[PDB]
């Protein structure tokens, strides 16, 4: 209901976690197990490619069709870029709905 | 071709004016079949009929147009031209449809 494609089978979950690297245990021994760890954090990369396949048009219409345009105007700050201090923002919200076809 | 003159309008023959026939096998123009109207095959078979006006309707904002709403030219799609001596035919295959329930 929030739009989108429902999967008997989506993309499975990847979960990702620290390994517990413990501090010094003490001399003798205690099974109390273990409230000391290294404080400790991981970083990388994580590279996703999803591959789509497209449906073309075969519309046999005469007119042109909406489009999605950008306004071609004197601009403080261009659409989907980044800010004077780096901040990357996102004006609009940008359905899919554009072409048409007869019902 | 037919020429009025004072009422006593003859009808002659054009021997070499054409028809142009297209069957639109791709479904890109408003589909008005289907919606109840006149104009079929006569239900007995000597019976002459003339056939209907296409016409559609596209997207409205009351009685004007939005931007959205569709113009087709239908010279923009291939027609064959069928001067008298030549004939249109094609055929077709429909998908698999249930069958009507023609019983109680």
């Amino acid at each position: 209901l929030m739009g989108g494609f429902g999967l008997k089978n989506p993309p499975p979950q990847i979960l990702i976690k620290n390994t517990p690297v413990p501090a010094n245990p003490p001399a003798e021994f205690s099974a109390t197990k273990f409230a000391s760890f290294i404080t400790q954090y991981s970083t990388g990369q994580v590279s996703v490619e999803i591959e789509w396949e497209l449906q073309k048009e075969n519309s046999k219409r005469w007119n042109p069709e909406v489009q999605y345009t950008s306004n071609y105007a004197k601009s403080a700050n261009v659409d989907f870029t980044v800010d004077n201090n780096g901040l990357y923002t996102e004006p609009r919200p940008i359905g899919t709905r554009y072409l048409t076809r007869p019902l | 071709e037919v020429t009025t003159n004072d009422g006593v309008t003859t009808i002659a023959n054009n021997l070499t004016s054409t028809v142009q026939v297209f069957s639109d096998s791709e479904y890109q123009l408003p589909y008005v079949l289907g919606s109840a109207h006149q104009g079929c095959l006569p239900p007995f078979p000597a019976d002459v009929f003339m056939i209907p006006q296409y016409g559609y309707l596209t997207l409205n904002n009351g009685s004007q147009a939005v931007g959205r709403s569709s113009f087709y030219c239908l010279e923009y799609f291939p027609s064959q031209m069928l001067r008298t001596g030549n004939n249109f035919t094609f055929s077709y295959t429909f998908e698999e449809v249930p069958f009507h329930s023609s019983y109680a």
